[PDB]
């Protein structure tokens, strides 16, 4: 892995929603992983995206939304 | 109901020299004097306020 | 979903208030009944202090400056949670 | 209508005494060129 | 565009009366505000 | 970085910049033959006794100077859009590294493996060392790996920015709650200056920008010693 | 439906807006709403230019599809000519102005 | 007596002459403000201080500028003076209406004077774009004061957009087809319908931001899911327009000036000068988003815009060709009026062409909020809209004065400001090429040399208009009243004689249906 | 000359302009103490100065039209061009509210949810309330149409009986709309959905009263037997004005309170 | 995207004749150069026997049964493939 690769579903100078989505994607598939155990399998994919993508302020304050659970995403 | 629209076009068609806005009588006169002090302190007031705000 | 009706060819005063009392009024009367009937009072939401609601950055111009103009405490949670 | 016409009389302010007029353009454009000077000055001495 | 001679015509001392005030009139107030500036700098 | 008494643009440092220029000549050779022809024929037409007061017929000529001035801009309008989308390209970049605009610093995130961010501030004018730009040193440049396809994501934490980089002809508005989306790829090493593109405040015109790019093996150096 | 009882204009227009309706049914155009009808405009059938002054602009449109309108004073007097095409006009007393 | 003639009027002539005279006076704060800034900027360093008091200055000169001088001078002073005249009206459709347009400006003058008071003022740039404008970065009376500001001056351009689209349209002689009406009062009619669509868009953006800064709204907030991008859309959707409907009525008045000027009966092209006008203003609407190239839009509408700004040429080309073809066989006579007509049809040109350059949404981006759009809009607005203004001004004044001026002193007067904002705004392209940003208190040293040469061009500015208020002053002093007015039969606005009466047109115009 | 051949009127010297003037300045300054420095009085004055106004510059306009008789037929088609141009202006207004609505809901931003309506966002239901203040509104149209061909038709009674109807339905819709603010579960304050739903609605509802308070106008000044059978501008405008308020409404219900929820 | 433009109060077949010429042609002109420069010829789509496409529960009443009317071999493949 060198970094996120080119989206064809994020082709446009407004990239918002590529970091939305896999920040969204991975929790939701970690959620499951997690409440299914399937050998605990993970969804790193995911995570090495929205973690290149994703400025720090933004997962950090969904993190925390995530943890008072004001999170408004559904995952 | 009445219908005497007849009396105020004579009433406003009369030649008295005087502007619309008064040509019907000493109410109207009151109404512009209270209108003109109103805006004009108002008026006042108003620069006084930013006078006022324009300081620390 | 409707396509039309019954033409009267010839509209003056009378075919216009003939529209007001056989369907403009009656329509009136119908939906008021609907929602007479429909009147199922929602039990107030359920409180989460999500973000992006019950916005302030600047308090409001009147009262203790928390409370939205038309605020119903029933429905209506202050940023901290449900008034009372 | 008892508005005077013609040259020098279809405007608000006198134009009969070349030196007054001199005195009120002065003021006129001059407080308007002035403003911004005194504006920026006022708002360098606030704290 | 004809025009009949100046009822009050300006000989050129008034015109250089007339241009000197005009110019003060600008460049003074400024000059003054501009010319302290420093000293609203440093209050 | 611009130089003292400079006419025209800054020297490309990346192709898609090289790509401007000979687009702006383009452009301009137009502009100077238009705003040199209408020159001509006014000082024409202000230099003869010869009179033709009566009417004249419009419409004849009307045709020339609608269609003319249609070739024109289809001359202008193909080169342009061309590398506009070549600006746009489908690229894949091998790096990937976030700024926000804060008000008055930059501050850069290169977290593609490890989480390494730092704030990028303008020298005070009073610490310079000798020899340092005036207004446009930082104290912590943004190190990059020269000849490589680099893909910045601008965004802010408050008011509005803009990112720029003259020498490599990029610039990029820094939008609160925006990812803004930009392709850097310079082709030769060195310090590359830029200033904030977007008025926010007090200190809009002190937030500059310095590139310096150097092989990738220093990059990656660089990057640990960085955290 | 059935009914009445609202005022008429015939009945209760007044001021200039009763006189422009009265001179209208006459036939008549004291207020200059219509515009007028050009003659053979020769020295024998000149326009004429109804005035309650001794001078009045007229404005000529020369041909049919002209963009611009020729304009002058007409005064009181002798049969004047369009500048640009001759065409006579002679200045009238106005009748009908209340 | 003056109260009922000058507060109290219904007179389109005294109302004009109102508008002229706040006009000139808001013209030398502007003036003063554009000062400051090449002050600033004059020296490598700071004069003023930090971008805060240095933006409200730049701010206020725009808003002063445009708002206060362009619009009241040309739409309100020209515009009601020669509208009526021109086709022969009596006066306004709505006389009232017509003065509340007027003394809606001084109160909205104003609120902009205070919004610099209280606080530390407004430095936003005339854009007033949020988040920067929002009530954290800018908290605080001042951006609300020039919010209202705004909305009056809107109220009072629409009310007034309505009186003269009514009046040209229902006022003219039963026998006049629109297509008989001069190029100013079509000119006036189009900018009237601009107005009437733009300015409403903006009191809906602008409102919008005034209750995100004290309603607790987010229409441009992120945090509520707002979007700082839909101001820009908003803005510039009236932004657009705004400069067109700043252009117009200066393309109306050079085609009367030059036309009159060349011993012409009429423009060369009558119906192509319609045509012209009515395609600029239409797609002057379609446009805006050339104002948001760097702002992370889509590719492909990126390209619809550089494309549709870019036919805009076609038309203005058609109107720079015609007034050439105008000048043809004329029998020209270089009064200043023509001068300044002359000058109009050049840098005009070189401004809009300039602005060609820009349309190029890949070329802008290196090119955007740098020195050279200072450039490009100082070239139509310095030397384009206010050319126009002055030759219209120098034309005109004998008829709204009944006095004439000295010819020589303003033929002085154009060969000053004609070198100085030369010398001002040329230089400004390098810096912007070279890379100079807008709304900067200084610049990084390499800059030095042409910021240096253009703020000694605005000094000669400065004595230019210095002098233009004297030889207004003499004019006014020596009093030479004006006997005869040539190609009347061509210009009606003359046949009243100068100063026409206070009401003309009491008897119609006779004008025969053929 | 001295006597006009022409059919404009020359309005006298009024000093309602200047007054009107002051007012706005009164009103937009006094909002700015209100928001800033706490205090009503100025914005008070203000709101009455410019009653004062609008009263007395529409009353001369009566006088000057009805009693004068300055309203020739030239001048009554000024007036027709003079309200379209108006409505055409209003009309734009309320684009720049739609343009942000759906500028919000086409592209929900991840803050909001990434979602519309947002999460946490309960709207209100259109086949409830927002279906009856529909049918309202759209009465009061057949209804106002029906006054109108009264008064046509000299039907003084049944002009006046249709504009009663039609004037209870506009207040009938603006108590309903009034108690639907008072129940709603969001406010002004709830993000982006709060923002767009009560400036755009309430923009509109501050027009229907607007609206009513114009056709209260024309019941009195037809109580006091102003119209005549064929002038009656008056009428006409506030006519048009309060059809262009159910439009408005229409665009509204199914844009926000249909598809945007 | 518009809002509208330059007022001509007076319509009559002038105005019309001028909106011909003056709008209407010249759109058609301009559209008919844009698609005359986006004629961008699609390379003939990849073919999947997909069962929702190049339906036939009846025989066409023409030819050999298997080809639609405005048949283009280049982009139009049968059911069994691509023509040749
Ligand atoms: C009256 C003022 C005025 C006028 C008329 C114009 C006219 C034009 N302007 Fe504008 N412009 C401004 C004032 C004006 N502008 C202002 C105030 C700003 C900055 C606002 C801000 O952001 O603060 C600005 C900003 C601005 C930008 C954005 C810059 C940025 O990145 O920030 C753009 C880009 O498209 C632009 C383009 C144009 C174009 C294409 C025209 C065209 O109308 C030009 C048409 C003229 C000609 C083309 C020349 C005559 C025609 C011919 C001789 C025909 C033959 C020629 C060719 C074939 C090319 N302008
Ligand atoms: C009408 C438009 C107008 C005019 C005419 C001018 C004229 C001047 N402006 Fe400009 N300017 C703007 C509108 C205008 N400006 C705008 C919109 C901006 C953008 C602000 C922003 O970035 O937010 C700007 C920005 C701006 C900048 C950029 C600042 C920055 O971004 O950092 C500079 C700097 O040089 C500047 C300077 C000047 C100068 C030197 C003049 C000189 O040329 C002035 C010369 C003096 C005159 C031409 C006035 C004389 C005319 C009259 C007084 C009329 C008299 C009346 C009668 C005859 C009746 N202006
Ligand atoms: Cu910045
Ligand atoms: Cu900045
Ligand atoms: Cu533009
Ligand atoms: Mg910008
Ligand atoms: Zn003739």
């Amino acid at each position: 892995y060198q970094t996120a690769p080119f989206d064809s579903r994020f082709p446009n100078q407004n990239q918002t929603r590529n970091c939305w989505q896999n920040y969204l994607d991975f929790h939701r598939c970690e959620k499951a992983m997690t409440a299914k155990g399937g050998d605990v399998s993970v969804c790193e994919w995911y995570r090495r995206v929205y973690k290149s993508l994703c400025p720090i302020s933004w997962v950090s304050t969904w993190d925390d939304r995530r943890a008072e659970g004001t999170f408004p995403g559904k995952i | 109901f009445e219908n005497r629209v007849a009396e105020k076009q004579k009433l406003f068609q009369e030649d008295n020299g005087l502007p619309v806005h008064l040509k019907g009588g000493a109410t109207d006169n009151i109404l512009y004097r209270v209108t003109m002090t109103l805006c004009l302190g108002g008026t006042l007031y108003s620069l006084y306020c930013l006078g006022w705000a324009s300081f620390p | 979903a409707s396509a039309a009706k019954g033409d009267h060819g010839g509209t003056g005063a009378r075919t216009w208030r003939f529209l007001t009392f056989g369907l403009a009024l009656p329509s009136v009367a119908l939906c008021t009944l609907n929602s007479w009937l429909h009147s199922g009072h929602r039990e107030r939401p359920a409180f989460i202090p999500y973000h992006h609601l019950r916005i302030r950055t600047k308090p409001f111009s009147w009262g203790d400056g928390n409370h939205t103009f038309f605020h119903n405490p029933r429905v209506n949670p202050l940023p901290t949670g449900y008034e009372k | 209508s008892h508005y005077e016409e013609g040259p020098g009389k279809n405007i608000p302010f006198s134009v009969e005494n070349k030196w007054r007029l001199l005195a009120m353009m002065t003021l006129f454009f001059g407080s308007g060129f002035a403003a911004p000077f005194f504006i920026v000055r006022h708002q360098l001495l606030k704290k | 565009i004809t025009a009949k001679p100046a009822k009050t015509p300006t000989s050129p001392k008034e015109q250089a009366i007339g241009l000197s005030v005009t110019f003060l009139s600008f460049l003074l107030p400024a000059g003054w505000v501009l010319y302290h500036l420093d000293n609203y700098k440093k209050s | 970085m611009a130089y003292p008494m400079q006419l025209g643009f800054q020297d490309a440092t990346s192709p898609i910049m090289e790509e401007l220029l000979h687009f702006h000549d383009h452009t301009l050779m137009i502009v100077f033959l238009i705003s040199s022809l209408v020159l001509y024929i006014i000082s024409l037409m202000l230099t003869t006794k010869l009179t033709h007061t009566s009417t004249m017929d419009a419409q004849e000529v009307e045709t020339i100077w609608t269609i003319l001035p249609a070739i024109i801009l289809i001359l202008i309008a193909l080169p342009s859009l061309r590398i506009l989308y070549m600006m746009d390209e489908i690229n894949n970049p091998s790096l990937t590294v976030k700024t926000m605009g804060h008000q008055w610093y930059w501050s850069y995130e290169y977290t593609d493996y490890e989480d390494l961010s730092f704030d990028s501030y303008m020298i005070p004018t009073s610490e310079l060392k000798p020899g340092e730009l005036r207004l446009l040193e930082v104290d912590n440049r943004v190190v990059l790996p020269m000849e490589m396809t680099i893909r910045m994501l601008v965004s802010s934490e408050d008011v509005l920015h803009s990112w720029a980089v003259p020498s490599l002809g990029l610039k990029t508005d820094a939008i609160p709650g925006r990812l803004n989306q930009t392709t850097l790829m310079s082709s030769r090493p060195g310090l590359y200056y830029g200033q904030c593109s977007e008025i926010c405040g007090s200190n809009h015109s002190f937030m500059p920008i310095v590139l310096e790019l150097v092989p990738l093996k220093y990059f990656e150096k660089w990057s640990a010693s960085m955290l | 439906a059935s009914g009445g009882g609202v005022p008429t204009d015939e009945e209760q227009a007044t001021g200039l807006e009763r006189e422009v309706m009265l001179a209208a049914r006459k036939g008549q155009d004291p207020y200059n709403i219509l515009a007028p009808k050009a003659t053979s405009g020769t020295k024998e059938d000149p326009n004429l230019v109804p005035s309650i002054t001794n001078k009045r602009i007229v404005g000529c449109i020369c041909e049919e599809d002209n963009s611009t309108v020729i304009w002058f004073w007409l005064h009181k007097g002798e049969a004047q000519r369009c500048p640009s095409c001759g065409t006579h006009y002679k200045l009238v007393p106005h009748q009908l102005a209340h | 007596m003056f109260i009922n003639r000058w507060l109290f009027s219904t007179n389109h002539k005294d109302i004009g002459t109102l508008y002229l005279l706040f006009g000139a006076w808001a013209g030398m704060v502007g003036t003063a403000l554009s000062l400051l800034i090449r002050a600033e900027l004059g020296q490598p360093g700071t004069l003023l201080g930090d971008d805060q008091i240095y933006n409200v200055v730049v701010t206020a000169h725009a808003f002063v500028m445009i708002f206060f001088m362009v619009m009241p001078i040309m739409i309100g002073g020209f515009g009601n003076w020669l509208v009526p005249l021109m086709i022969g009206a009596p006066d306004m459709a709505f006389p009232r209406m017509n003065n509340m347009s007027f003394w809606l400006l001084p109160p909205s003058f104003l609120l902009l004077l205070a919004s610099s008071m209280v606080e530390a003022g407004a430095g936003t740039g005339w854009t007033v774009y949020p988040p920067l404008a929002g009530n954290l970065a800018h908290a605080g009376a001042s951006v609300d004061l020039t919010i209202f500001s705004l909305h009056l001056a809107g109220v009072s351009s629409i009310l007034g957009a309505i009186n003269f689209i009514t009046t040209i349209i229902n006022m003219k002689p039963p026998a006049m087809s629109q297509y008989q009406t001069p190029l100013f009062v079509w000119s006036v009619m189009i900018t009237a319908v601009l107005l009437l669509l733009s300015l409403p868009v903006l009191a809906a953006g602008i409102t919008m931001l005034l209750t995100d800064r004290n309603l607790n709204t987010t229409f441009f907030d992120p945090a509520g899911g707002g979007d700082p991008i839909l101001y820009q859309h908003l803005f510039w959707f009236f932004g657009h327009p705004e400069v067109y409907i700043l252009i117009l009525p200066g393309f109306g008045m050079i085609s009367h000036i030059v036309t009159y000027y060349s011993g012409k009966k009429e423009p060369f092209g009558y119906m192509g000068m319609v045509w012209a006008m009515m395609s600029i203003g239409f797609l002057g609407f379609i446009v805006w988003a050339h104002h948001m190239f760097t702002v992370g839009m889509d590719v492909d509408t990126r390209a619809y815009f550089t494309s549709a700004t870019m036919i805009i040429a076609i038309p203005t080309g058609v109107k720079v060709f015609s007034w050439l073809a105008t000048l043809h066989g004329g029998n020209i006579k270089w009064s200043p009026a023509m001068m300044w007509a002359l000058g109009f049809i050049f840098l005009f040109t070189v401004g809009g062409l300039t602005g060609i350059v820009l349309a190029n949404s890949s070329l802008d981006i290196v090119l955007h909020d740098t020195y050279y759009v200072v450039a490009h809009f100082h070239y139509v607005l310095s030397m384009g809209a206010v050319f126009a203004i002055m030759g219209g001004f120098v034309h005109w004044f004998p008829l709204f004065s009944g006095y004439t001026l000295n010819d020589t002193w303003a033929k002085i007067h154009f060969a000053i400001m004609f070198v100085g904002v030369n010398m001002t705004f040329f230089p400004q392209h390098f810096l912007g090429l070279s890379g100079m940003p807008r709304r900067y208190s200084d610049y990084p040293d390499a800059y030095t040399m042409w910021n240096t040469i253009s703020s000694m061009g605005s000094f000669i500015s400065l004595t230019a208009v210095m002098l233009m208020v004297f030889i207004i002053w003499e004019a006014f002093a020596s009093k030479r009243e004006v006997l005869t007015v040539d190609l009347t039969t061509t210009n009606l606005e003359w046949l009243n004689g100068c100063p026409p009466p206070y009401h003309t047109f009491e008897e119609p115009t006779y004008v025969n249906l053929k | 000359m001295t006597h006009q051949t022409h059919a404009y009127h020359m309005v006298n010297p009024s000093p309602w302009p200047l007054t009107g003037a002051l007012s706005a300045l009164l009103m937009t300054s006094g909002l700015t103490m209100w928001f800033h420095f706490n205090s009503m009085t100025l914005l008070m004055i203000g709101l009455t100065t410019n009653m004062l106004t609008m009263y007395q510059w529409w009353r001369d306009v009566i006088r000057e039209s009805t009693f004068q008789g300055h309203h020739t037929p030239a001048v009554q088609k000024g007036l027709r061009y003079g309200m379209i141009l108006f409505i055409i202006s209003e009309v734009l207004f309320f684009t720049g509210f739609f343009w942000a609505f759906y500028h919000s809901s086409l592209a929900p931003t991840p803050e909001l949810g990434g979602c519309w309506p947002p999460t946490g966002i309960h709207p209100l239901n259109p086949l409830e309330v927002p279906l009856l203040n529909t049918s309202v509104l759209l009465a009061s149209g057949v209804s106002i149409t029906w006054a109108h061909h009264s008064l046509m038709e000299g039907d003084r009674k049944h002009m006046l009986q249709a504009l009663f109807i039609t004037i209870t339905l506009g207040v009938y819709f603006t108590l309903l709309q009034a108690s639907e603010y008072y129940e709603a579960p969001f406010t002004i304050s709830d993000g982006v959905y709060g923002s767009t739903f009560f400036v755009a609605t309430g923009f509109h509802g501050l027009h229907v009263i607007i609206g009513s308070t114009f056709l209260i106008v024309c019941f009195f000044r037809q109580l006091k037997f102003h119209f005549t059978s064929n002038h009656h501008f008056g009428f006409e405008a506030g006519a048009w004005y309060w059809h262009f308020v159910d439009v408005v409404w229409l665009f509204l219900y199914v844009s926000i309170y249909w598809w945007g929820s």
